[PDB]
C-alpha cells in the first residue's frame, strides 16, 4: 500500500504526467511545450470519455484554463467529469449502479472492492447527485495516493 | 466565487524520480465550494499556504454568487 | 505533527543529544497530565454539539451577525459558521490529546487569516465565539483541563488575531 | 509517537478516534515508566554498548576496517562509532516515543541513497545495528530487552 | 525548450524570413561542436555518480549543513540533497547536448528559487555545490567540453542567485 | 613513434619506406586528433583513477599493505601510488606515441630486477595496472577504450 | 524489445509512430547483425564464461562457499552456477531484443524478495554478474564488449 | 502484446534453451521483412482518412444501412463507425509493424463481438468494410505489404466473425 | 467478517433473545481459548518467511513448477508466490485470533478460484504448499495451537480446491 | 445453424435481392472446398479417440490438474473431461462441414463460459488441451484441411476465453 | 527432575518431604503444560535451529572450519551439526524434566575432558549453544523464551 503511487513499467498501461508546467511568457514558435500540453490533454480526453470526443463536444474552456496553468490536472479531469456530455453518455443511459461502477472504472482506473464502498458512493449519489459523485470520486484518498 | 491560492507543499516521505517542481510549488484557482477540502487536503500533507485572496464576486453577495 | 513526545525527541536531536534526565522528566509530566487529557477528550467528544451550540447561543445568535447584515446571516453563512466553530472545537482537543500547539500552528491558523480577510469575516466575533466555547468546555470537563483547552483556545485566538 | 499516528490515521479515515486506539494511548500512558526505564539504562551505558559492538562488527566483517575499505583510518572509525552513536540514539528516542516513527523520519529515509553516495556498505551498518541490539539485549532484562529489541529489529529490518 | 537549431530557426522566423547564410554559419558551428557535445555526454552520462559524489565530498561534507543545524542534516535532508545535485547535472548535460540554456530557464529555474527561499535552503552551499561539480566534470571530460559546462552550471548559478 | 620503428625497420632491411608503413603513418597522422582526446581525458582524471584503483588494489590484495609487507605506512602507499602515477603517465606517453616503445624504454626493461631489489611484488604491480586499466576504460567510451586498453594490456603483460 | 515499447508508447499517446521513432525501429533493425554476432559471441563460450566468472566471485566473496553461507556444497554451488547460467541467458535474450525488457520482465522484477525468501545476499549476485561482465567484456571487441557491458550494466544496477 | 521478436525469446525461455538457429533463423526472417513493413507503414500513415472513405465509398454507402432504419443511419451512427474502421486500420498496421497478431486478440478482438451484439452493430457488414478496406491498402502498397496487411485484416474479420 | 463473540452475538439477536446458556458456555469457551490464540498469534508473527521459505523448501522447490515452463518460474512469478503463501499465512492468523473462519471466505476465498483459473495457477500445488506451510506452524507452535491453526488451514485448502 | 450457402442466402434475403454476382462467387468458393471438407470429416471421424487421448497425453497428463486437488483428479471428472474434448472435436468437425461457425456459438459457446464457471473448470487449461487437439488433427488431416479445422478451434478457444 | 531432587534432599535428612518442597512439585506440575508447550516448540521445529546455528557459529567462528581447525571438512562439519544436535535434544529434555540434572547428568560433567581429548575450543561449543539459544529464543514468545533460556544459560555456564 506504500507502492500505490508507483507506476508499472512495461507490464500495465503508460502513466500521462503534466510535469514541464507549459511555462512561457514571449513563447518560442518552435517550443516544444504546447505539443506535449496537447499530448496531456488527449490523454485526458481518452481516458475520462474513453475515445476522442467529437469535435464540436470537447470542452475548450477547461483546456484553456490548463493550458494557461491556473487548474490542476486532477481539477481539469474534474471539469471533464462533470461536463454535460459525459452525464449524457454514462450517466444518463445507465442504471444508477452501473453508471457508479463505470465511472469509478474510469476516474480510479479500477472496479471498486465491496458493499460499503459502493453503498457509500450511492448514498453520496443519494443525498445530493452525480456531481458530488465525481466530486467524492476525485476526494478520495486512493485518487490523492495513486496520481 | 473562486479563490487564487498560492502555496509551497514539500513531498513527505520519499524520494523522488520526477521533478515536480509543479507539484512543490502549487499556484491554482480552487472554486469556493471545494476550497474547504482542498484546505484540509494540503494542510494534511502538511504544507503551508502562501496566499487566500477571491478574485471572483465580491464577498457579501448573498444572492447571485 | 509533533506530540510532547515528539518535540522532546525533535529537541534532543537537534542538538544531537540522547535522552537526558530533564526530557524523562518532561515525558512523566506528560503522561501524569496525559490519563486526564484522554478522559477530558472523551467528555468533550461525547458533547461537541452541545458545547457548540451553547458557544453560539452565548455569543452569537442575538447580535447583528445571526441578524441580517451580518455575515451569519443565511443559511449557507450558518451552516458555514457551525462547521468553522467545530473545527475550532475538534483542532482544540486534538492539540489537548498532543500536548503541543503545532496542530493548531499546522492546520488550522496555516491560511485562515488571510481567507478571513477576503471573504469579509469578522475577527471579533469568531474571538468571542471561541472564548465563549473555552468557558463552556471549562464548565464541563473540569478545572485543570479547562486550563489545558483554554491554552489552546488562546493560541488560536492568538493566531487569529 | 503513538498518539500522532493514532491522530492521523482518525484524519485520513475522517473519524474520531475509536475506543480501541483510545484504550491503545490509555495502555501507552500508563507503560510509560518502564519505557522510560528501559530508555534510562540505554542512556546510561551508551558508551560500554558502542564499544563492545564495534569491536564485535570489527571482528565479524573486516573488509570495512581493512585498506581500501570504507573506514579505514582513526577518523573514519570514530565516524563509524559516530554514525553507530546516532543510531543508538534513535533507538532511544523510538523506545520511548513507543512507536519507530522518530527513527523513520530522522534516520531511515534515504540512507541507501546517503550511503551509495558516501560508499559504505549498508550491511556492515545492518550487521553493527545488529551487534548493538545484541548487546543492549544481553543488559536489559527479558521483557524489556523484548521491547527494546523490536525497535532494534526493525531498524535492522529497514537496513536490508 | 529549442536547440542551437531550433533558437536559429525561431530568431529567422520571427522577423519572417527564410535561411540565411550566417543562419547556416551557426548551424555548423553547432554541429562541429555537437560531435565533442556527445562524447562528452556520454562520459558525464557514465560516471555521474561519482561526479555528484565528489562535489558533495568536495564542499558539503565536513561543514555545518552535513553536520547538525545544517539544512542537511538528517537522512530525509541528505537524499533530498543528493537528489537535487543529481538533477542539477542531468540538466546541465542536456543544456550542453542542446546547445542552449533555455531548458534550465524552462524546466529547473522556474519555480526553484522561491521554494529554496520558502524551505530554507542555503543558495550559497548549493552555489558551492555546484562549481564543485563544474570543475569536477571539468577534469573528467576535458578542457573545451569543460567550458561548455561551465557556462550552464554558470546559468544555473545566476539563475539560483 | 610509429615512425621511428618504421625507420628502424626500413633500415635494417636497407631499404626505403614501403607504401603500406607510408599509408601507416599517413593514417597514424590523421588519427592524431582521437589520440589527443584519449590522453587528453586520461591527463584530466588521473587522480580519482590512481584512488580509485589503489583502494581497489588494496581491497583485492592486502599483503601489501599488511606489516610485514612492502607498502606498509603513510610513506610506503604514497610511493605505491607515485609508481601507479608514474605507469598512468607511461601510458599516456604510448597512448600519445601510437606505440608501445617509449613504455619501453622508459618504464619496461628492468623492472623485474629492480623489483627484485625492492622488494616489490611485481604481480601486485600487475594488479594494480590492471585496476588502472579497468578504471580508465570505465571512464572513456568504448572505442578509445579499446585504444587504451590495448597499451594497458601490454604494460600488464610486460608485467607477468 | 524495441519495437515492443515504440508501439506501446505510441499506443498509450492515442497516435501512430512518430518519424523519429521510426527510424530509431530503422536504426535497430539495421544493427541486428552486430547484435546476433555479439549473441553468438556469449552464446558460443557460455561454459567458459560461467566457470571463470563462479571461480573469480568465490575467489572474491569466500564466505558464501564457506559453511554458513548459501552456496555451501556441492548441490548449492551448482544451483548458484545454475543462476548465473539463468543470468547470462538473460543477458543474450536482452542483447538481441535491443531492450531490457526481456531481461526485466523475465528475471529483475521481484528479485529482490525472491533471493530474501531463498536467505541470498544481493551483493554477492551483483558481484556474480560482474564477474561475468569482466570475462564477458574480455572475450569481444571494444564497441562489442561496450554494448553487451551495457546490458550487464543493467543487470548489475537492478540489483542494486 | 508481443512482436515476432518477443515470442520468438518467449519461446525459447518458456523451454530455458538457449537460441538455437531456427529461432535465429525466424529473427532473420524478421529482420529482413522489417524494411519493407516500415515503409508500408509510412504508406499507410499517409492516407488513414483516404483508405477509410474509399472503404465505405465501396460496401456500406448507398445501401440500406445508411438508409432510414441502418445501424449507420444517423451522423452519430456514421461518426462511430469511422471511428471503429480508423481503429481496424491502426490496429492492423500495428500488428503488421510487429509482425505478429497479438496486440489484435489483446485490444480489438478482446470484447468486441459481446460489444457488438450488445449494440445491434451488424458484423457481416463491418466484415465486409474491412475486407474493402483490406482491399484499398492492398491496392495502395502493393502485392507482398497488402498481402502481410491482408493477413491482420483477416485476423480482425475471423476473430470477429 | 466475525469473530466467535460477534457469531454468538448474531445467532442470539436474529433469534431476538437474550444470552442464554449455552451462548454463556461458548464464550467461555472462547475466553479461556485466547490466551493460547494470544501466544501462538505471537510466535507465528514472529517466523513469517521462515514459514513461508520452509514451506516453498518442503513442496514448491526442486519440482517441476521452478523449473522452465512451471508456473512459479520467472522471478515475478516466485515473488508473487511468495506473496500469494504470506496473505495464506497471514489470513489463517487472523482467523487463528478470531476464532471464526468469516475472514477467510470474506477476503481470501472469494474470487481466489476464479482468479487462479484465469491466471493459470495450479491449484493443487499451491494446496500442498499452504499444507506443508500448515505442517511447519504446527511443529512451531505445539499440538493444539498447531491444530487450531490447521482447521483454518484446512479451510483454506477446501475453498480453494 | 446455418452453413455458408445458408448464410449466403440470408444475406440475399435479408436485403431481399436476388442472387447476384458476388453470392454466385462465394458459393462458387463453398463447392470448390466442399469435396476438401468431405475427405478431412472423414479422416477426423476415423480417429477421434486417438486425437482426442493424442490430446490430453500433450497437455493435460502428468501435470497437477490429474494430481490430488485438480479438477481433472477422479475417474468421473477424467471421463467428463474426455467427454467435453469429444464434444470440441465434433463440433469442430461439424462447423468445418458447413463453413461456418454458427453452430459453435449456438450449441458449444452458449453457456459454456458460465457453466465452467461455475463448477469451477479450468477455462485456460482446457484451451491448452483444445490447442493440442487441433494440433494433432492439423497433423492428421495436412495443412489447408488442418488450418480450416483450426480455425473453428480457435473460435472455441476464443469464446472460451 | 523436581521431584527427583526434592525426594533426594528429604531424603539424605531423614525427613518426610516439607510442605514447600510439596508446593514446589505442585507448582510443576502444574507449569508442566507450559513445559510439553515448550518442548514441542523446541522439538518440531530443530532443522532450523541447527542449520542456522551453525550457519551463525561458522560465520562467528571462521577458524574452526579452517584447515587447521577441528570441525574442517564435511564429515567434521556433520559431526559438529550433530554435537549441536545433541545438546538441543538435552535442552528439550531439561525444559520437560524442569531442572537441569538431565541436562548435566547425561552431557556435561565430564565435558572439559571429552572436548579435551578430542581437541576442541570449548569457547566456540559455547558460542554453538550461544547462537542455538539466540536462534531458539528468536522462536516463541517471552516467557516461553525466558524459560527455555534458562537452561540454555545452564549449558553456557557449565562449558565456562
Ligand atoms: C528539475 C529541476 C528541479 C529541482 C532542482 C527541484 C528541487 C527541489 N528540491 C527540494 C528540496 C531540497 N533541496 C535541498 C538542497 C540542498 N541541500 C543543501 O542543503 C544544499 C544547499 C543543497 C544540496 C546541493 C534540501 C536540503 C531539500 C529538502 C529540504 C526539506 O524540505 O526538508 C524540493 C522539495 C521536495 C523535496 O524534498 O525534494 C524540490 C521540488 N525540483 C525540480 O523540479
Ligand atoms: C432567510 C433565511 C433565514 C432563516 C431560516 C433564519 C432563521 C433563524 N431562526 C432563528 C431563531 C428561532 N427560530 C425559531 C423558530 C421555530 N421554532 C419553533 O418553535 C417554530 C416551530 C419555528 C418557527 C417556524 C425559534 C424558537 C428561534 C429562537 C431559538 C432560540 O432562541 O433558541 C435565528 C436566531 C435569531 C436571529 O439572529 O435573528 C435565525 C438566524 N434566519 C435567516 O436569515
Ligand atoms: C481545519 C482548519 C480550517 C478552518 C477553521 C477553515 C475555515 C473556513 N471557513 C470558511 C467560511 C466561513 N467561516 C465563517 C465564520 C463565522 N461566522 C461568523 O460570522 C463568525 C465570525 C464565525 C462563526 C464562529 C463564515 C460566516 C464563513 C462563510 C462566509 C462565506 O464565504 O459566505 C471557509 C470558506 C469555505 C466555506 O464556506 O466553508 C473556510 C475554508 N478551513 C479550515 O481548513
Ligand atoms: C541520525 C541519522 C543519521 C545518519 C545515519 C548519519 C550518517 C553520516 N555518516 C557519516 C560518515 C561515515 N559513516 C561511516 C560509517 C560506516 N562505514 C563503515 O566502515 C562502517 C561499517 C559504517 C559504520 C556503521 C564512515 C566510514 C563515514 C565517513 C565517510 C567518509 O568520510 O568518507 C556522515 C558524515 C559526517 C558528518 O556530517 O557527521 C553522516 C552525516 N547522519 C545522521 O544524522
Ligand atoms: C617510469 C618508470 C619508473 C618506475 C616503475 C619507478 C619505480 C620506483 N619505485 C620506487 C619505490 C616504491 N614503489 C613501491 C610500490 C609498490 N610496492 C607496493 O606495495 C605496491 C604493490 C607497489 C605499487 C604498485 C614501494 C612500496 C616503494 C618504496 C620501496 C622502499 O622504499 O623500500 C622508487 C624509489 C623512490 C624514487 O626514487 O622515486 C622508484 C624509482 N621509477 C620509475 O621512474
Ligand atoms: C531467470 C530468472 C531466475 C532466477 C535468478 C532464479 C533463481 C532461483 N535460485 C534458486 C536457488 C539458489 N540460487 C543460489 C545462488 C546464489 N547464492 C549465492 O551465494 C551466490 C551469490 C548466488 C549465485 C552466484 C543458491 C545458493 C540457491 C539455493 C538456495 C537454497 O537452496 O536455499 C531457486 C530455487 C530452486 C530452483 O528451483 O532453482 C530459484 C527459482 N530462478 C529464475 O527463474
Ligand atoms: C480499439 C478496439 C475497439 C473497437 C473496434 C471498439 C468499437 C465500439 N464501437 C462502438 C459503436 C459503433 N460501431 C459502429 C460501427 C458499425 N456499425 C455499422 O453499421 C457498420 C457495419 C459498422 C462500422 C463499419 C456504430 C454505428 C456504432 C454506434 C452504435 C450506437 O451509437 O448505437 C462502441 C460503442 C461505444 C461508443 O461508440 O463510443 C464501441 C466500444 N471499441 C474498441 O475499444
Ligand atoms: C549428549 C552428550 C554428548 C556429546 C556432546 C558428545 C560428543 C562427541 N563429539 C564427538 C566429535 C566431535 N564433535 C565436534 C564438534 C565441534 N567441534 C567444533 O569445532 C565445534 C565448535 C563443535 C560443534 C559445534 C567435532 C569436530 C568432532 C570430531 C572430532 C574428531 O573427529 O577428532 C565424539 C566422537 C565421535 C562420536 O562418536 O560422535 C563424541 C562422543 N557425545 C555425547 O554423548
Amino acid at each position: 500500500p506504500r507502492a500505490r503511487a508507483t507506476q508499472p513499467g512495461s507490464l500495465g498501461a503508460k502513466v500521462f504526467r503534466l510535469n514541464n508546467e507549459l511555462p512561457s511568457g514571449k513563447t518560442t514558435n518552435v517550443s516544444f511545450s504546447e505539443s506535449a500540453t496537447q499530448k496531456v490533454i488527449e490523454a485526458a480526453y481518452r481516458q475520462v470519455f474513453g475515445r476522442m470526443v467529437y469535435a464540436g463536444q470537447r470542452q475548450k474552456v477547461a483546456e484553456i484554463k490548463l493550458e494557461n496553468g491556473e487548474i490542476t490536472l486532477r481539477e481539469f479531469i474534474r471539469a471533464l467529469a462533470k461536463s454535460d456530455v459525459f452525464r449524457n453518455t454514462y450517466w444518463s443511459s445507465l442504471y444508477v449502479t452501473k453508471a457508479v461502477e463505470y465511472i469509478h472504472r474510469r476516474l480510479l482506473g479500477r472496479p471498486t472492492y465491496g458493499r460499503q464502498e459502493i453503498n457509500s458512493y450511492f448514498d453520496t449519489c443519494a443525498k445530493k447527485g452525480f456531481y458530488a459523485l465525481v466530486d467524492a470520486i476525485i476526494d478520495s484518498k486512493e485518487y490523492e495516493e495513486a496520481f | 466565487r473562486m479563490f487564487k491560492i498560492t502555496a509551497c507543499v514539500p513531498s513527505q516521505s520519499r524520494i523522488r524520480t520526477q521533478r515536480e517542481l509543479q507539484n512543490t510549488y502549487f499556484t491554482k484557482l480552487v472554486p469556493y465550494d471545494n476550497w474547504f477540502r482542498e484546505q484540509q487536503r494540503i494542510m494534511k500533507m502538511g504544507g503551508k499556504i502562501v496566499k487566500v485572496q477571491l478574485a471572483t464576486g465580491k464577498p457579501g453577495t448573498n444572492t447571485g454568487l | 505533527m509533533q506530540d510532547a513526545i515528539t518535540s522532546v525527541i525533535n529537541s534532543a536531536d537537534v542538538q544531537g543529544k540522547y535522552l537526558d534526565g530533564s526530557a524523562m522528566d518532561k515525558l512523566k509530566a506528560y503522561f501524569t497530565t496525559g490519563a486526564l487529557r484522554v478522559r477530558a477528550a472523551s467528555t468533550i467528544s461525547a458533547n461537541a454539539a452541545a458545547i457548540v451550540k451553547e458557544a453560539v447561543a452565548k455569543s452569537l445568535l442575538y447580535s447583528d451577525v445571526t441578524r441580517p447584515g451580518g455575515n451569519m446571516y443565511t443559511t449557507r453563512r450558518y451552516a458555514a459558521c457551525i462547521r468553522d466553530l467545530d473545527y475550532y472545537l475538534r483542532y482544540a482537543t486534538y492539540a489537548m490529546l498532543a500536548g503541543d500547539p503545532s496542530i493548531l500552528d499546522e492546520r488550522v491558523l496555516n491560511g485562515l487569516k488571510e481567507t478571513y480577510n477576503s471573504l469579509g469575516v469578522p475577527v471579533g466575533s469568531t474571538v468571542q465565539a471561541i472564548q465563549a466555547m473555552k468557558e463552556v468546555t471549562a464548565g464541563l470537563v473540569g478545572a485543570d483541563a479547562g486550563r489545558e483547552m483554554g491554552v489552546y483556545f488562546d493560541y488560536i485566538c492568538s493566531g487569529l488575531s | 509517537s503513538i498518539v500522532t499516528k493514532s491522530i492521523v490515521n482518525a484524519d485520513a479515515e475522517a473519524r474520531y478516534l475509536s475506543p480501541g486506539e483510545l484504550d491503545r494511548i490509555k495502555a501507552f500512558v500508563t507503560s510509560g515508566e518502564s519505557r522510560l526505564r528501559i530508555a534510562e539504562t540505554l542512556t546510561g551505558s551508551r558508551e560500554r554498548i558502542i564499544k563492545s559492538a564495534g569491536d564485535a562488527l570489527f571482528q565479524k566483517r573486516p573488509d570495512v576496517v581493512s585498506p581500501g575499505g570504507n573506514a579505514y583510518g582513526e577518523e573514519m572509525t570514530a565516524t563509524c562509532l559516530r554514525d553507530m552513536d546516532y543510531y543508538l540514539r534513535l533507538i532511544t528516542y523510538g523506545v520511548v516515543a513507543g512507536d519507530v516513527t522518530p527513527i523513520e523520519e530522522i534516520g531511515l529515509v534515504g540512507v541507501r541513497e546517503m550511503y551509495k553516495s558516501l560508499g559504505t556498505p549498508v550491511d556492515a551498518v545492518a550487521q553493527a545495528v545488529r551487534e548493538m541490539k545484541a548487546v543492549a539485549t544481553g543488559m536489559m532484562s527479558g521483557d524489556d530487552a523484548a521491547e527494546a529489541g523490536a525497535y532494534f529489529d526493525y531498524v535492522i529490518g529497514a537496513m536490508e
